[PDB]
């Protein structure tokens, strides 16, 4: 079981492959490889992107409202007097 | 005797090529790959691997075959 000798048992199967030689080692990277980076990227994009934009908008939010704390309080200091 | 008796009988064979096109045989390019039928079920396993080799008309094949016979061929049965 931990040795390819005996691993499994498959029947009725056929593989194709060429040498390292005999073949470019970038083929259609340039009319195939890109579409399939942007499928790739557009078929989980909605699935993680927007929780970040969430991280973001509490991120920014927190940080405008603990400056907002530290200005002066006007209605502190109008009856002061 | 041999000649004289095929004159009468192969001499009616066409001759004359149309247009002379003869079909020059054109080469044929190696290509090294690997090709792996798997079948878990029979006996034993059998491999075959190979090298591009020389024309039917090179000096250098004689020199092959000696090679070959060093290496040598085997069965089980050999009582050697
Ligand atoms: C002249 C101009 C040439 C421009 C070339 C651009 C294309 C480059 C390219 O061919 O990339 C492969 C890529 C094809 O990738 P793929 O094999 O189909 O998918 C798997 C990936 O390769 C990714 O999978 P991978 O297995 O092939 O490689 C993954 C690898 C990273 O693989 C990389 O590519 C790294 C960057 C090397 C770029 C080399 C470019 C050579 C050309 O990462 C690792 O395995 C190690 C991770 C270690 C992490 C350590 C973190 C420490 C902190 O080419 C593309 O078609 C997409 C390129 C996108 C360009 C967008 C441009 C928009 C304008």
């Amino acid at each position: 079981g931990r040795e390819f000798g005996n691993l499994t048992r498959m029947r009725h199967v056929i593989s194709y492959s060429l040498s390292p030689f005999e073949q470019r080692a970038y083929p259609h990277v340039f009319t195939k490889g890109i579409p399939n980076v942007l499928r790739r990227i557009r078929e989980s994009f909605f699935r993680v992107v927007p929780q970040f934009v969430v991280f973001y908008l509490i991120y920014t939010w927190g940080t405008e409202e603990f400056e907002r704390s530290k200005r002066k309080n006007p209605a502190a200091y109008e009856n002061d007097k | 005797q041999l000649l004289d008796l095929a004159q009468k009988h192969l001499g009616g064979i066409p001759w004359t090529y149309a247009e002379d096109a003869v079909p020059t045989l054109t080469p044929c390019r190696f290509t090294g790959s690997e090709i792996r039928h798997r079948d878990d079920a029979l006996p034993f396993a059998h491999v075959a691997i190979a090298v591009e080799g020389p024309g039917w008309a090179s000096p250098d094949n004689v020199a092959l075959q000696v090679a070959n016979a060093i290496i040598g061929h085997y069965d089980c049965t050999y009582g050697g």
